[PDB]
């Protein structure tokens, strides 16, 4: 088939390329998925609270 | 062999191409990727951090540049007197600079999006105030006054318990997009401006500093959304690095 | 068909010699879809206090006119509750509805030529040699409800013929005809809301294309004056007043 | 529980109520037989322009007419078929000795409205939205191809402009930019559209800015931002001079055209960019002229 | 690699060829667009939309252009006397070149189909008159007088209450297509004459101007198609524009 | 699959164009659909009326 | 570097190297160097009879 | 104090519209940012001088040698990835010769 | 890109080769064709007469 | 310009000889006592 080789190898993330070799790295960049995780660097809290609450309770 | 021809374009390295090329080590396997914290995804995921907004962007002494960081609030005489002013627009030149979003900024084009400011209060547990933090959509000059400013978009702050508040800059745009605003015909992409109002007063009781300080923290809201890449108006470099 | 009645807000005009309505490219203004706006505050719909007949200033038609043209947005921005939401937002959008009439005699005889030229940009005679890169002044881009004369109508001011204005919305008042134009007039911009200061969507053109004329004895003074209504009025964005 | 004039209310109907709809137009219509009509009470002959319509009169009720089945093709006139053709907007120089852009580099200010054939053919419409296919041919004053390599770069608003031919800007490490020798065909590359408006404009009546509006500012009278795309920059690949005068002419083809709101035609010279001006003393007639109305 | 063998036409930059070019944005989307009123899909929807027809093309003072615009007509001695000639030729040199019809052949090579021209009566109410308005197709010279031009196709006009008339110039042609017609030998798409005389008189009571004005407006027919684009024969331009 | 960012994305209209990209504006031009509406600038009157009718009744 | 263009009737008719004709803008054009191979296209039967 | 971002939102600050946004945010994913070709090196081979005047010259791979593409990566602690690399080659004056 | 290697012939303008060419006029429609007498298929048609 | 800011009609001299002008009931009492000058001009209706 081809070689599995690329930097985005086992990623959660799914990517659209095209490739005329057989070592994958060599693949386009491609489209890839759209997600997001804002709350990994804007909300990492422990025990999540609301924007309705009063943050210090 | 196969009839082909050559069409304009060809052999023309752009730059922003995204195209195959030949590998250089046939059946290389990478070092297999290990788990890592804090994976980013999207840049706009950085958009919503808040990060400190220089507002005070006066000190340029040696010195005193860690003080652009705050900026004073004190006792006045009770006529909603002005505290600071800055303009709303991100990608500007101004205390935005100072902003992750701002940086970001640089590498964009266009933006679109509301913008966030959180005001936290950095005086003693007995000082006490409100004030009244405007925005003024576009069109609107600098207000003269109090009674003016309050005319836009605004929340009056209460200092307590909870030491922030969030002045949320609604996306108030003609255009579905805004470039970067500058001086002069740029200038058509102006957010507006921002200006912090006392309500009543800095009131504080006999023991307590009679100034204390405000610290301003800037990001984006999950409506953001940025296109069409460029490179920063800056180049941190003079001659060649070593 | 001839007569006709329009009945916006709390004002009404009546004509007995018109020449049927006109709806600029076939489209009613309409207000503003939630997937094509941007701007997030709900706006300001104040409906019958601003979506109604204003009556501009009154223009005399000589046998030597050239014609005459009108800013929209702006012809307003000064008058009634309209200018005030038009002064205090920043963001503005409205259709119109334009009324131009002129009454004579059986007698008298001339044609007008009303009509809606989009994005309607002024040029200069650059000096007359064509060296100078001279530009309109203010009170010319932007005359306001006193509207402003043309000088060089064959070329609308603009180095563009008049004999081709005709593919605006246009109607013509041709004495022996009638004696008023009514054009309806959607929302046109490439935003969804725009400023009423800045920005002039559309300007209304009002030009002589058969002198007018009549025999000594005839009433000689012959008026020409601008009905408009604003519709689907819509302003956002509020601030503090601002003239400009 | 509700006021009557709010729920019979109509205010904030979205959909644009539309009078016309357009029908399927392959081919130029066809003609019907038509027979004599002797009648009173229809006159398919009289109109009135005043309306402000178009006379809807049609062959067949003018004159006795015959059958013919129209196939001829209305493609041709698509807006894409008028568009889509490549033409000249951009011309730069880069000369050796002299006072513009002697230093082998250049900053062109990108504005399609320097040229009277592309200019006068968009400016047909008011609005118009689409992608474009630009194609740089690079070459000598004579016409000579010379082996000369080159670097175009595209800088959006807001980037830095290079300001000499070793400017740290020219490292592209975000703007896009398109290595060539004057040697290869004519590089040639595809551009969105994008403006933060929903299309061009070809007219602004309007200003830029607020505040007073004053003589020294008129300048910026029908100047929209929307328009303004950036700059494009050109340079020899190198830290020397070139050892020959270069001359870069633009090329631009429009594709997947939209476009809304027809204007007349230009009908004077164009003297500048920025605005429709035209020479006061030179008002020449839209056409031709001749003696008398009543001679050919 | 594959085996492939380049023909002519190998890097050639043709003007008009539709081909594909590296994008060099990657990712971009753009601006969503609104709904803007007055779209065009094709160029034939502005062709029968009636524009003024500069009949009267002799003027050519600077104080005088505006009156190109509109033709004569008064009390005659009625004997049918002519009131006004011109070709009815679309893309030739004349009357047509004040047209959005006219202009937007220019850029066509060849055409095709039916033209209208309506005429409006702008007198006065209490003025009354008939005209006959003759169209002569090819090979048929300027008629002389009103007994020779009434052979052709032709419509006599009443004035009244419906103050124009509409003229249909019927395609009437031996090729399915016409070029653009100018002197000498390119005559051969020439399409005819148009000539308005007097049927009756203009009659008028006392107290009513002696002298009224046509203006005449013209336009394609939905059986009108053009062919094969070229550039209009004048370019606005003299020296550089700057 | 494609990214769709061409300018008469959402258009409607039909095109049948050729690319080798994942932008889709640097698709050919294309053939297009020929549909017209001549009635939008040539009779754009409110109350239409019939061309055998005296438009001025 | 060559530039040939077709100018179909009615269209203008270049007066010189420096023409305003040569701009394009509808007519169409190629343009080749004499080092490339010849260039070559494909023309339609453009007569107004059949 | 707490270290996260408010999460107060335009809705509970202003009486808002509602706004269906379609704006995308493709162009702002890794991939969008950094595949771009940027300049990360510079060779010499003069004829004469101190610098490489013997044919040759040695590279050290390091993309820290110039501020635009280094800036751009810093913003990041660890980047993985697959690179392209493309070799402009000509004289100082940009002439293109036949070696 | 996709990995080519032209042969000989490449670039040759070979009189007799029927190949293809970009045309110069899109959407370019021919008037149509009439009936016309006399047409012709094959020359053999006339090697007969 | 200031009258035309009120409630008003446009006539137009015709045909039909006449036109009619509504004065609609704004008031903000539901009933009107006599207008006089002084304290009573209170219940006034405005003017034509
Ligand atoms: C090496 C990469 C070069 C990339 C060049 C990209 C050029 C993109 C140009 C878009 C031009 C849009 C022009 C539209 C409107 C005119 O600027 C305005 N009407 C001028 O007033
Ligand atoms: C003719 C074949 C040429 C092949 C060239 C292959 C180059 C591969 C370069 C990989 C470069 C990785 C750079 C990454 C990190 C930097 O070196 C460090 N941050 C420097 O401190
Ligand atoms: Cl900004
Ligand atoms: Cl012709
Ligand atoms: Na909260
Ligand atoms: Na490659
Ligand atoms: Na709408
Ligand atoms: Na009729
Ligand atoms: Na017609
Ligand atoms: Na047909
Ligand atoms: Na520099
Ligand atoms: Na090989
Ligand atoms: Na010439
Ligand atoms: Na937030
Ligand atoms: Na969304
Ligand atoms: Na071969």
């Amino acid at each position: 088939h081809e070689n599995s080789n690329s930097a985005t190898e086992g990623s959660t993330i799914n990517y659209t390329t095209i490739n005329y070799y057989k070592d994958s790295y060599a693949a386009t960049a491609g489209k890839q998925s759209l997600k997001q995780d804002p709350d990994k660097f804007a909300n990492p809290v422990k025990d999540i609270f609301t924007e309705m609450a009063a943050p210090l309770k | 062999g196969f009839p082909t021809e050559p069409k304009p374009g060809t052999n023309q390295f752009l730059t922003t191409d995204d195209g195959v090329s030949a590998p250089i080590l046939p059946n290389f396997h990478p070092t297999p990727c290990i788990h890592i914290p804090g994976e980013v995804r999207n840049l706009l995921e950085l958009c919503q951090v808040e990060t400190i907004l220089e507002v005070n962007n006066v000190p340029t002494n040696a010195t005193s540049l860690m003080e652009r960081l705050r900026f004073p609030v004190s006792a006045q005489a009770g006529k909603g007197e002005l505290c600071a002013v800055f303009r709303a627009d991100p990608g500007r030149d101004g205390p935005w600079q100072s902003t992750m979003l701002g940086q970001l900024c640089g590498y964009y084009t266009q933006w679109s999006g509301s913008l966030e400011v959180t005001f936290m209060f950095t005086g003693s547990f007995m000082a006490t105030g409100k004030m009244l933090i405007a925005y003024t959509p576009p069109g609107g000059p600098l207000p003269k006054d109090r009674a003016t400013a309050m005319l836009g978009t605004h929340v009056i702050w209460d200092f307590g318990l909870q030491s922030s508040v969030t002045l949320v800059i609604p996306w108030i745009s003609n255009t579905h997009y805004r470039a970067h605003a500058r001086d002069g015909v740029f200038d058509y992409y102006t957010t507006g401006l921002v200006s912090i109002w006392y309500q009543t007063n800095y009131v504080v009781p006999i023991g307590a500093p009679n100034t204390a300080y405000i610290i301003a923290l800037a990001a984006a809201q999950k409506n953001f959304t940025m296109k069409l890449c460029k490179d920063t108006s800056h180049i941190l470099q003079t001659a060649s690095i070593q | 068909d001839r007569v006709a009645q329009l009945t916006i807000g709390n004002s009404t005009i009546t004509t007995q010699e018109a020449a049927n309505i006109i709806v600029g490219y076939g489209e009613w203004p309409s207000y503003c879809s939630d997937d094509d706006a941007t701007a997030v505050d709900k706006p300001t719909r104040p409906d019958v206090s601003v979506n109604r007949f204003y009556t501009l200033d009154t223009k005399l038609w000589e046998k030597s006119s050239k014609g005459w043209y009108w800013k929209f947005p702006d012809v307003l921005t000064e008058t009634g509750v309209f200018g005030q939401n038009a002064q205090f937002h920043y963001l503005y959008r409205s259709g119109f509805c334009i009324h131009v009439q002129c009454n004579a005699s059986k007698f008298h005889q001339g044609a007008l030529l009303v009509a809606i030229l989009p994005e309607y940009v002024i040029g200069t005679v650059a000096g007359g040699t064509g060296t100078e890169d001279s530009h309109p002044p203010y009170k010319q881009t932007q005359p306001g409800a006193d509207g402003f004369e043309l000088q060089h109508p064959y070329v609308l001011d603009a180095g563009i013929p008049i004999s081709q204005l005709t593919v605006c919305p246009h109607q013509w008042i041709n004495l022996r005809t009638n004696n008023c134009a009514t054009i309806i007039v959607p929302y046109m911009n490439t935003l969804p809301f725009d400023s009423a200061l800045n920005h002039c969507n559309f300007g209304l053109l009002v030009v002589p294309i058969s002198p007018l004329d009549f025999d000594q004895g005839a009433t000689p003074v012959i008026p020409i004056t601008i009905t408009l209504a604003p519709m689907c009025s819509e302003f956002a964005g509020l601030r503090q007043a601002v003239t400009q | 529980d509700r006021v009557a004039d709010v729920i019979e209310s109509s205010i904030g109907d979205s959909v644009s109520r539309a009078l016309t709809q357009a029908l399927p137009a392959p081919t130029g219509q066809n003609t019907q037989v038509s027979s004599h009509r002797l009648d009173t009470g229809e006159v398919p002959a009289l109109q009135a322009a005043e309306i402000g319509a178009s006379s809807n009169t049609s062959d067949e009720s003018m004159i006795e007419t015959r059958c013919v089945l129209n196939s001829h093709s209305t493609a041709e006139t698509t807006l894409d078929s008028f568009f889509s053709r490549a033409g000249l907007v951009g011309e730069i120089d880069l000369p050796l000795e002299g006072t513009t852009n002697p230093n082998g580099y250049a900053n062109w200010d990108i504005d399609i409205t320097g040229y009277a054939q592309m200019r006068r053919k968009v400016e047909l419409f008011t609005y118009m939205r689409f992608d474009a296919e630009f194609t740089f041919v690079a070459c000598t004053p004579t016409g000579q191809v010379v082996p000369q390599l080159l670097q175009y770069m595209f800088v959006p608003p807001g980037a830095p402009k290079p300001e000499s031919r070793e400017s740290l800007a020219w490292q592209t490490a975000t703007n896009p930019s398109v290595f060539v020798k004057l040697t290869d065909p004519p590089a040639q590359v595809s551009v969105p559209f994008m403006s933060p408006a929903s299309a061009y404009q070809w007219f602004y009546d309007g200003y830029p800015t607020f505040g007073e509006h004053k003589q020294e500012k008129d300048l910026e009278y029908g100047a929209c931002p929307n328009n303004m795309m950036g700059t494009f920059s050109v340079r020899n690949v190198g830290s020397s001079k070139s050892k020959y005068p270069l001359v870069v002419r633009i090329y631009m083809r429009m594709k997947h055209v939209r476009a809304w709101i027809p204007r007349p035609m230009r009908n004077q010279n164009y003297l500048f960019k920025a605005n429709p001006n035209y020479a006061g003393n030179s008002i020449k007639p839209t056409g031709t002229s001749r003696t008398a109305i009543t001679t050919l």
